[PDB]
Order: C-alpha cells, then sequence, then structure tokens
DNA sequence: TTTTTTTTTTTTTTTTTTTT
C-alpha cells in the first residue's frame, strides 16, 4: 500500500482539464538536472517562525523591522530553487528550507559559510548533489508581482531510494494489460 | 559484445540454437562445483505457472566465475547445440541490489517476455 | 488518508572533445 500511479508534467498543464480551479498540489517522479548558483540562502534572524526579512541600517549588525533585536547569527533561510527534467517537461522547483536542506543534507548557514570558505568543495558538493533522480509533491500558483505573472511550482516533500515497488508495480501493470 | 545479447528464459533452449545470451535468476548449491541449479520462478504460484528450475553442468570450465550463495549474478553464456549438455559457462556479473531489502522475480520475468514479443527494443 | 507563512517573478545547465 504506496504511492505508486501518477501524472507527468507535460500532463500537468493540461489534461482532459479542468479541474477548473480545484487541486492540491500532486506526487512527481522526476530527475535532477542543475542547481542555480545564485538566490540560495536569504538572511534573517535566528527565533522561531520568522517572518520578516532583515535588513541593513547604517549600523553594521542586522536589523529586523518587527521585532527589535540585536542578530548575533545571522540565521540562513533557505530561497534555493532548482532546475529538474522529467520524462517529458523540463521545470523549476522552488524549495523551501526544510526542502533545500534535506535535499543536500546540509543546512543553510553552512552551505553559507561553505561557499565562502576558501577551499573550493563548495562546487564539489554543489556538482555532486546534482544530476539526480528525486520525487516530489509539487503545486502549482499564479501569483503576480507588476507587470509579469507566471505559474510557478514548489516542493512539499521528498522521497527517493524507491525502486522494488516500483519495479513489481509496473510489472502487475504490464500482466493486467492483457 | 557488441552483438545482440538478449536475456532469455532457460526454458527456451529448444526454441533458439545455441545464442549467446544473459540470464538472471537464482543460484543454488550442488553437491559439486561442476553443476548448478537455477531457481526461475514466474509471478503468481497457483496462476498456472510454477517455478521453472533449470540444472547445467560447470564442468572444470569458469573456476573464478563460481557464485556466491543468495547473491544475484548476469549471466553470460552460450548454449551448446551438441546434447546432454546445458549451457556453457562464460561470463559472471556481481549483480545485488541493497541492504535490508530484496528483490521479486517477476519485474525480470516480464522484462524477459517483453523483449522476445519486441525484437526492436531490447 | 493527503490541507503554507521563508523571496519574486528569472531562471541556463557540457559550452570543444572531429574527419578530408
Amino acid at each position: 500500500k504506496f504511492i505508486a500511479q501518477r501524472i507527468t508534467i507535460a500532463r500537468a498543464q493540461a489534461e482532459n482539464l479542468g479541474r477548473s480551479e480545484k487541486g492540491d498540489f500532486f506526487s512527481v517522479k522526476a530527475a535532477i538536472s542543475f542547481l542555480k548558483v545564485d538566490n540560495f540562502a536569504y538572511p534573517a534572524c535566528s527565533n522561531e517562525n520568522c517572518n520578516k526579512k532583515v535588513l541593513e541600517q547604517p549600523d553594521g549588525t542586522w536589523r529586523c523591522e518587527k521585532c527589535d533585536t540585536n542578530n548575533a547569527r545571522p540565521n540562513w533561510r533557505y530561497i534555493l530553487t532548482i532546475s529538474i527534467i522529467d520524462e517529458t517537461n523540463q521545470l523549476w522547483l522552488t524549495l523551501f528550507d526544510d526542502q533545500a536542506k534535506q535535499l543536500l543534507g546540509v543546512d543553510a548557514n553552512t552551505l553559507m559559510s561553505l561557499k565562502e570558505e576558501d577551499p573550493n568543495e563548495f562546487t564539489k558538493i554543489t556538482q555532486s548533489i546534482q544530476m539526480n533522480e528525486y520525487d516530489f509533491r509539487i503545486r502549482a500558483r499564479e501569483d503576480t508581482y507588476n507587470d509579469q505573472s507566471r505559474i510557478r511550482y514548489t516542493v512539499a516533500n521528498l522521497h527517493s531510494l524507491n525502486y522494488r515497488a516500483e519495479a513489481d508495480y509496473l510489472a502487475d501493470e504490464l500482466s493486467k494489460a492483457l | 559484445m557488441a552483438s545482440e545479447t538478449p536475456r532469455v528464459d532457460p526454458t527456451e533452449i529448444s526454441n533458439v540454437n545455441a545464442p549467446v545470451f544473459r540470464i538472471i535468476a537464482q543460484i543454488k548449491s550442488q553437491p559439486t562445483e561442476s553443476q548448478l541449479i537455477l531457481q526461475s520462478p514466474t509471478i503468481s504460484s497457483k496462476n498456472g505457472s510454477e517455478v521453472e528450475m533449470i540444472t547445467l553442468n560447470n564442468i572444470r570450465v569458469s573456476m573464478n566465475k563460481t557464485f556466491e550463495i543468495d547473491s544475484w549474478y548476469e549471466f553470460v553464456c552460450r548454449n551448446n547445440d551438441d546434447g546432454e549438455l546445458g549451457f556453457l559457462i562464460l561470463d559472471a556479473v556481481l549483480c545485488k541490489f541493497k541492504e535490508n531489502e530484496d528483490l521479486s522475480l517477476n519485474g525480470v520475468v516480464a522484462l524477459q517476455r517483453l523483449c522476445k514479443k519486441y525484437p526492436e527494443i531490447y
């Protein structure tokens, strides 16, 4: 009793639609193509459930607008996204702190301190983690900033290492085809 | 090699005469190293298809190719066209999946069937 | 047996190995 059947990204835009306004994400099995080098982790204050992005006053220490505090450790949160490819479409997936932290197994502060570090192991981790296969739960929403609007996707979960269940499931689908 | 080497069922020895093919099945230990027992069931039990086991004669050929118990191996072999002899053991590839996990042979069987009905794709 | 609070709306991945 596991999740097996699913659809693709090409079938995600229009399949016998609609489905007018209603849906909640869905499961996707897709390989990872490339990891963007820009917009990895944005800095913020260290606390639980921080919705504010700290800025720099003419001080030199990070300052939060809503909650006044002195930030000793500028705790970073993952804004990093990834470029993925599937059986049909080539899409882009936006990962959160837990999703991107679970992807490479490295936190945001250690990743930012790893990039600014003298050794080149940052590019070694970036190139070693890229080009893999992964499973996500992706949802689609349409947001508009000013003059530009398009549908974007996010990652609600990560799953991998499943092999036997997919092979036996496809084998059963082959046996039930007759 | 560079030629076509599809995966065929060990019971197809009567269909094709002396080809070069690869087999993925279960390896059993004989009383001697000159014989081999290949356990290859098919899908469901009571559906009408049962376990297909084929015995081969290893003789002295491929001494270092001896198979480990419970391990999997890709069998590169050529059938003998004379008689009273199984598939000649030539090459073997180490085959295992993961730790604390196994693999069902059904997905393999459906493999070996499809490549029989569709020679275009392997 | 699955229900948001951490940005901005682009995004480039391998760019050099090869006959007459």
